[PDB]
RNA sequence: AAACAUCUCAGUAUCGGGAGGAACAGAAAACGCAAUGUGAUGUCGUUAGUAACCGCGAGUGAACGCGAUACAGCCCAAACC
RNA sequence: ACUCGUACGGUCACUGAAUCCUGCCCAGUGCAGGUAUCUGAACACCUCGUACAAGAGGACGAAGGACCUGUCAACGGCGGG
RNA sequence: GCUUUACUGCAGGCUGUCGCUGAGGACUCUCACUCCGGGAGGAGGACACCGAUAGCCGGGCA
C-alpha cells in the first residue's frame, strides 16, 4: 500500500514540524558555579507559544536577561534566587538535597545540571517525598514515583495556567488556533475512514477495521496502529 | 492381513528352499554426508531455495508390504516385490 | 476550476534560463541547477549512457 | 643476529597479548576521537612499512583511516525483486575494508599516489590501517632507483583501479594456476564472474 | 523455463570512480598429457558444448595441453655494513 | 521529525454537540501478565565416530508456544430446541 | 491495484550467543565504552550502543 501518515511524520516536513522560528526560549534553569549569591528581579510576563502558559522575564544580578519557566504567583518586581543556598519560597530555584519534604516543585531536572525535564506544563507539579544522601524521591504528575539525585535542581511550587484545560474548545475554529502553534498534523482523519491502500483499517463496506485493534509491541511501523500493546481495552473490569 | 514370521522358501543365495525369517524393513539412520546433503547447504541461502524450500508430500491410504527374507542358514537377506496391506501382522 | 485551458492562464513565472555554461534555456533560475549540463549541481558535465540506443 | 625491526614484527603477530595489548588500549582511545583520515609522522608498525616500500625521506607520507565494521550497508529494494533479489541484510560488498580504506586516504590527498596499506588494529565498530603515499611530483623520489617506478602517468590513481597489492589479492589475481580462470588478467575481462 | 519460486535473461541495461594511447596481466608457494616432462603474461585457433553445474528441468559451461602471434626479464624487505 | 515540547504533555486509535443511557459474553481470534511442569535454536560443554574433520547422540535452555489469568467504549457474538 | 490464518520470501521487533570486554548461579570493583555537566566533576559500567549469528513473531513490504 502506502505509508500511513505516522511515517509520514517522520520526514520531518514542514506539515509536520512545529513553528520553532515563532518560539520564544529554552526555558532551563540558569547555570551557577556554587554560592548561589545569583539573584533577578521579574522584569515582565510573556505567553509562551510552545505552551499555552506564561513565562517571566528576569533580569539578574551579573546583567543576565532571560525567560524562565514561572510558577503561579510570581510577578513583576518580585525577587528571585537560584542556587544551593536560595531562599525556600515559591520562584526560587535549587537543587533537590536543599528542598524541604513534601514542597509542590516544577521544572525538575532528569540528570543535575540539564536544565529541567518533569513538570513543566500548565498547572502541574512534582511533590518531592523523601530525602537522603543517595536518593531522592519524588512523585511526578502521573503519579509516578521516581528516584532522582539530591544534586537535580528545581522551581518550588506550581506551573503557572492551572486550570487550562478545564474549559472545551467548543469549536474546531480554537483547536485550529491552538494546533497551528504546535508540531501537530489537525483535523484527524479516522484509519476505518481511509481505503484499504491507507491504512490497516481502510476498506470494506461499512466503515470497521476488519481485524482486534490490540497489535503487539513487535509490530513494524505501518502496522502499529490501533491500540498500541494495550494491557487491557474498555471500561469494564 | 496375517503372515508366517518364519516359513520354508526359496533363498536365492543358497539357491536352494530353507527355512527364513519375515521381519519389517526398520530405517536406517542418515549421516547427513551424502551428496545431496552438499547440495542442500551449498545452493540454500536468501530467499526461496528451489527443492529445498519444497516440503514433505503426502501419503497413499495403504502401503505396501515392506519385508526383509532372511535365510535361516546362511544368515543372508533378500527383497520382494510387496503387496498393499493395510495392516501386516505376523504369526508367531 | 478545469486543470485545462483555464488552469493554463495563471501560469507567469519564470523557471528556465538560458544557462550560462551550456547555452541551453535549462538553467532553473529558481533551483540554480541547470537540467541540461547539470551547471550548479555538478563539475562534471551532465551525462547518461540512456541518451543514446544501449548498442550505439 | 635478529634485526631490531623482527621484533616489532613479532609482537604483531598477537597484538592482543604482552605490551601491545595494553598499548593499543591505550591508542585506541585517541584514535576513537581523531578524524577518518590522519596523517602521520612515523609507521606504527615500521618493519611491515619499510617491507612495503616505506622509507624516511621526502614525498613519503603515511596516513591512518578508519572505517565502520561490519557487512554492507544496503538500502532495500523499493521496486518488484524475485525472492533472490530481495536480500538486504546478509549482503556484504566485493571490496574489503582495506581497500575502502586506501581510497578514503588518497582522496584526501589528491596529488599523492597509494603505494601500500596495512591493518593497525580495530574495535567492536571499526578497524584502522595505515597507508603509504608518495609524492610522484617530488625530486627525491623522481630520483629513487626504488619508488621512481610510481611516477609513470599510468601509475595516476592506481588504487582505483585495483593496482594495490590490496587490490590485486581483493581481485583475486593470487593463484596463477587453478581458481584464477576468471580473475586474470582482469574481472571485467571474464564477464565479471570471479 | 510454454505457470513459477532455484535457475534464465545477465554480471547484460543502467549508475558511481579512474587511467592510457591503448588498458589490465606478468617472471610460479605454477602445471600435474605423473614425467628422465613443460617453464612469466596477454591474445588468436583448438582442446569442447568436452569436464563441471542444474526444480539433474529449461538451460549454464571452463582448464591443462597443443598449433600460433610476440617474446625479456628484473627490483626491494632482512641478514652483513 | 515530534521538541525552544515533558503527563493540564503528545503519540496511536475508536465514537461523533447537549440531554437520558450504554445490558449479557473472555469459548475462538487479538493484546497483555504470569508460569511448577512440558516443549523450545545456535555458540560453549560432554559421549560415540574420525590419528583430525564431516556426522550421530546427550546435557543445559532464552524469547516463543503448551498451561493459567486479565481484558469487549478489542475483533466480534447475543441462536435452535 | 487491493486482501488474507494462499505459496514463498524480505524488512522490522523481541530473545540467546560470539566479538567490543577489563580487575577481584549469585556478587563486588574500575580502566574501556555510554550519558549528564561550561569546567571540575557526577551518573552508569563491562551492561548498554554497535558488528555477527541463532530462535520467535512478522501482508509493514516483494
Ligand atoms: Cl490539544
Ligand atoms: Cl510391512
Ligand atoms: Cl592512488
Ligand atoms: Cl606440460
Ligand atoms: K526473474
Ligand atoms: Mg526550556
Ligand atoms: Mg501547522
Ligand atoms: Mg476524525
Ligand atoms: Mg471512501
Ligand atoms: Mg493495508
Ligand atoms: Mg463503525
Ligand atoms: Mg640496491
Ligand atoms: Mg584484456
Ligand atoms: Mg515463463
Ligand atoms: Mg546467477
Ligand atoms: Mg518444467
Ligand atoms: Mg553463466
Ligand atoms: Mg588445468
Ligand atoms: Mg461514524
Ligand atoms: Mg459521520
Ligand atoms: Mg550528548
Ligand atoms: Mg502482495
Ligand atoms: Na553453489
Ligand atoms: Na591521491
Ligand atoms: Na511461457
Ligand atoms: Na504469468
Ligand atoms: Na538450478
Ligand atoms: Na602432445
Ligand atoms: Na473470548
Ligand atoms: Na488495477
Ligand atoms: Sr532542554
Ligand atoms: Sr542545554
Ligand atoms: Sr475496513
Ligand atoms: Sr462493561
Ligand atoms: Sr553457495
Ligand atoms: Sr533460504
Ligand atoms: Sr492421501
Ligand atoms: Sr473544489
Ligand atoms: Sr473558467
Ligand atoms: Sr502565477
Ligand atoms: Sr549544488
Ligand atoms: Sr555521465
Ligand atoms: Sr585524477
Ligand atoms: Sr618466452
Ligand atoms: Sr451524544
Ligand atoms: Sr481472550
Amino acid at each position: 500500500g502506502r505509508r500511513i501518515q505516522g511515517q509520514r511524520r517522520g520526514r520531518g516536513t514542514s506539515t509536520f514540524r512545529a513553528p520553532s522560528h515563532r518560539y520564544k526560549a529554552d526555558l532551563e534553569h540558569r547555570k551557577v558555579e556554587d554560592g548561589d549569591v545569583i539573584a533577578g528581579t521579574v522584569v515582565d510576563i510573556e505567553h509562551d507559544p510552545a505552551r499555552s502558559a506564561p513565562v517571566a522575564a528576569v533580569e539578574f544580578e551579573d546583567g543576565d536577561r532571560r525567560l524562565i519557566l514561572a510558577p503561579e504567583g510570581v510577578g513583576v518586581g518580585d525577587e528571585l534566587q537560584v542556587g544551593v543556598s536560595a531562599e525556600i519560597a515559591p520562584g526560587n530555584t535549587l537543587p533537590l538535597a536543599e528542598i524541604p519534604e513534601g514542597v509542590p516543585v516544577c521544572n525538575v531536572e532528569s540528570s543535575p545540571g540539564d536544565g529541567g525535564k518533569f513538570a513543566r506544563a500548565s498547572g502541574v507539579n512534582a511533590q518531592l517525598l523523601t530525602h537522603d544522601r543517595n536518593v531522592a524521591v519524588v512523585k511526578l504528575p502521573s503519579g509516578e514515583m521516581k528516584r532522582l539525585d539530591p544534586q537535580c535542581r528545581a522551581t518550588i511550587g506550581v506551573v503557572a495556567g492551572g486550570g487550562r484545560t478545564d474549559k472545551p474548545f467548543v469549536k474546531a475554529g480554537n483547536k485550529h488556533h491552538k494546533m497551528k502553534a504546535r508540531g501537530t498534523k489537525w483535523p484527524n482523519v479516522r484509519g476505518v475512514a481511509m481505503n484499504a491502500v491507507d491504512h490497516p483499517f481502510g476498506g470494506g463496506g461499512r466503515q470497521h477495521p476488519g481485524k482486534p485493534k490490540s497489535i503487539s509491541r513487535n509490530a513494524p511501523p505501518g502496522r502499529k496502529v490501533g491500540d498500541i500493546a494495550s494491557k487491557r481495552t474498555g471500561r469494564g473490569g | 492381513m496375517q503372515m508366517p514370521r518364519r516359513f520354508n522358501t526359496y533363498c536365492p543365495h543358497c539357491n536352494e528352499h530353507q527355512e527364513h525369517e519375515v521381519e519389517k524393513v526398520r530405517s536406517g539412520r542418515q549421516t547427513g554426508m551424502k551428496w545431496i546433503d552438499r547440495q542442500r547447504e551449498r545452493n540454500s541461502g536468501i530467499g526461496n531455495d528451489g527443492k529445498f524450500s519444497k516440503v514433505p508430500g503426502g501419503d497413499k491410504p495403504t502401503k505396501k508390504t515392506d519385508l526383509k527374507y532372511r535365510c535361516g542358514e546362511c544368515g543372508k537377506a533378500h527383497l520382494r516385490e510387496g503387496w498393499r496391506a493395510g495392516r501386516l501382522e505376523f504369526q508367531e | 476550476t478545469g486543470a485545462g485551458t483555464p488552469s493554463q492562464g495563471k501560469k507567469n513565472t519564470t523557471t528556465h534560463t538560458k544557462c550560462r555554461r551550456c547555452g541551453e534555456k535549462s538553467y532553473h533560475t529558481k533551483k540554480k541547477v541547470c537540467s541540461s549540463c547539470g551547471f550548479g549541481k555538478s563539475a562534471k558535465r551532465r551525462d547518461y549512457e540512456w541518451q543514446s540506443k544501449a548498442g550505439e | 643476529a635478529r634485526s631490531a625491526y623482527s621484533y616489532i614484527r613479532d609482537a604483531w603477530e598477537n597484538p592482543g597479548d604482552g605490551q601491545l595489548a595494553e598499548l593499543q588500549w591505550q591508542r585506541q582511545q585517541e584514535w576513537r576521537n581523531e578524524g577518518a583520515v590522519e596523517r602521520i609522522e612515523r609507521p606504527t608498525r615500521l618493519d611491515k612499512a619499510r617491507s612495503q616500500g616505506y622509507k624516511a625521506k621526502q614525498g613519503v607520507i603515511v596516513a591512518r583511516v578508519s572505517v565502520r565494521k561490519g557487512s554492507a550497508r544496503k538500502r532495500r529494494h523499493k521496486a518488484g525483486r524475485r525472492s533472490k533479489r530481495q536480500g538486504v541484510t546478509r549482503i556484504t560488498r566485493r571490496k574489503d575494508i582495506q581497500r575502502v580504506a586506501e581510497e578514503r586516504a588518497s582522496r584526501t590527498f589528491p596529488n599523492l599516489r597509494v603505494l601500500n596499506s596495512y591493518s593497525v588494529g580495530q574495535d567492536g565498530r571499526q578497524k584502522w590501517h595505515e597507508v603509504i603515499l608518495i609524492d610522484p611530483n617530488h625530486p627525491a623520489i623522481q630520483n629513487d632507483d626504488d619508488l621512481s617506478w610510481i611516477c609513470a602517468d599510468d601509475q595516476a590513481d592506481r588504487v582505483f583501479r585495483g593496482l594495490t597489492g590490496a587490490g590485486r589479492r581483493n581481485r583475486g589475481l593470487s593463484g596463477k594456476g587453478k581458481g584464477s580462470e576468471k580473475t586474470r588478467p582482469s574481472l571485467r575481462s571474464n564477464g565479471g564472474k570471479a
